[PDB]
């Protein structure tokens, strides 16, 4: 659904009226429309600090630096601590964040196996012949003169050499 | 092997000629796509394949 | 303060012994996280914290 043009957007993809903009309630979920930065502080409760600006958890200030791990990733124990990774990168059983491209890539980029450790893999059964468009189709329905993958890739001209 | 489930049949045409000569619709229910063994269980009916 | 709603008790193990010797876990919903005050309303079993 597509915001109306009296409606402003936040950067979230969230819709909300045009008289709700920097009016200091946290209105939009990342508080677009109240950027704590010359408009509102809307990030949550005055008195209340996030778990970083990727966790929508609030920890109450007194449980910052506190001794305990109160946020859910440790950001809590941040600056008087350590640790914080990235959406994007997956982070090992050492602690260690590598690139998500890297997860289940056959190579042990975790120097340990975390990111080979319950990896499904991306291929099908031995008995099977993969379509390039992800299918999983067993061997002998290869060269047979059907394209049952959805690309025909089963009968691509390059897999059969013919 | 697929699992098949809610399996029934139909007849579109028959006529009992020396060749194959009906033929039958049967609908189903899966999860996956592969290969089933077709059978009929007498000798008044010879499937083709 | 955070509101509690259908809040159920259930004891893992116990031994009536001079330290502290029975964990209970407590099931909730809540709306939002912050600080209770538990306590137990008799002088049967004195809580820890």
């Amino acid at each position: 659904k597509t915001c109306a043009e009296s409606d402003f957007v936040c950067n979230n993809g969230q819709c909300v009226p045009s008289r709700w903009k920097c009016d200091g309630d946290p209105d939009c979920e990342d508080g677009s429309d109240e950027s704590p930065e010359q408009c509102h502080m809307r990030t949550c409760r005055i008195h209340e600090i996030s778990c970083g600006a990727h966790s929508t958890q609030c920890i109450p200030v007194s449980w910052r630096c506190d001794g305990e791990n109160d946020c859910d990733s440790g950001e809590d124990e941040e600056n008087c601590g350590n640790i914080t990774c990235s959406p994007d990168e997956f982070t090992c059983s050492s602690g260690r964040c590598i690139s998500r491209n890297f997860v289940c890539n056959g190579q042990d980029d975790c120097s340990d196996g975390s990111d080979e450790l319950d990896c499904a893999p991306p291929t099908c059964g031995a008995h099977e012949f993969q379509c390039s468009t992800s299918s999983c189709i067993p061997i002998s329905w290869v060269c047979d003169d059907d394209a049952d993958c959805s690309d025909q890739s089963d009968e691509s001209l390059e897999q059969c050499g013919r | 092997a697929p699992t098949i489930i809610d399996l029934t049949c139909t007849v579109a045409t028959c006529t009992h000629s020396s060749d194959f000569g009906g033929v039958l619709t049967l609908t189903y229910k899966t999860d996956k796509n592969g290969d089933c063994s077709v059978h009929s269980h007498s000798n008044v009916a010879t499937l083709q394949e």
